[PDB]
């Protein structure tokens, strides 16, 4: 279906607290979060608006892939447009630029 | 001041000509000039709107302002007291020609 863009170049993920009463003010390291997502979920195919439940250091979060950027191997530059359309999907790699964005509630620090 | 010591500025700009160009600028206009020049440089990277998401370390890792950005910036900020000499420069839009000796004598006198 994809033809060439089989891998995830950059991935943008909205992080939210699953439980409102479990808001905790710890400073969360993006690199560790990315590592956690990759170690738990590797080479998995992802779409926009796909949801996930994430367990980091005992804390449960709801993750919403807001948009996806699919690129083929061998593309030096990320010239590909980031698609908000759910059709675009790709396969996770250990090098995807993972940007985490505050949820609509905006409590994750 | 800080730009220069932080090595965020091209070596081509020389302050003397800037000081020459800004005839009737007040003290409070120069800062706006700085702002606009910066805005041009920074917009060159982000391209707000259409070509979004190009942000990356390489782009931001070599940002420097350029002289032509200042030259461009002169078109946004305008003096407030230097509004009447504009009439004088537009008075000779028809050009000047030396079809006769007489004009030279008059100008010399």
């Amino acid at each position: 279906y994809s033809g060439k863009q089989s891998y995830l170049g950059s991935i943008d993920i909205d992080i939210s607290f699953r439980a409102r009463g479990k808001a905790v003010s710890t400073v969360f390291d993006q690199d560790e979060l990315a590592k956690q997502f990759v170690r738990c979920y590797e080479s998995q195919i992802f779409s926009p608006t796909q949801y996930l439940i994430m367990e980091f250091q005992g804390h449960f979060f709801d993750l919403k892939i807001r948009n996806v950027q699919a690129i083929d191997l061998g593309d030096i530059e990320p010239t590909s447009a980031v698609a908000t359309g759910i059709e675009t999907k790709g396969i996770l790699t250990k090098q995807t630029q993972i940007n985490f964005f505050k949820g609509r509630d905006g409590l994750v620090n | 001041k800080k730009m220069r010591e932080n090595n965020m500025m091209s070596d081509d700009v020389n302050l003397a000509e800037l000081a020459a160009l800004t005839k009737n600028f007040s003290g409070a206009e120069i800062e706006g000039l700085v702002k606009s020049a910066s805005s041009f440089a920074i917009n060159k990277t982000v391209n707000i709107g259409k070509g979004a998401t190009k942000l990356n370390t390489k782009d931001i890792a070599k940002l420097k302002v350029t002289r032509e950005d200042f030259l461009n910036a002169l078109n946004d900020v305008t003096p407030a007291f230097g509004i009447s000499e504009e009439d004088l420069k537009t008075c000779v839009e028809g050009g000047m020609m030396l079809y006769s000796e007489r004009v030279n004598s008059i100008l010399k006198n």
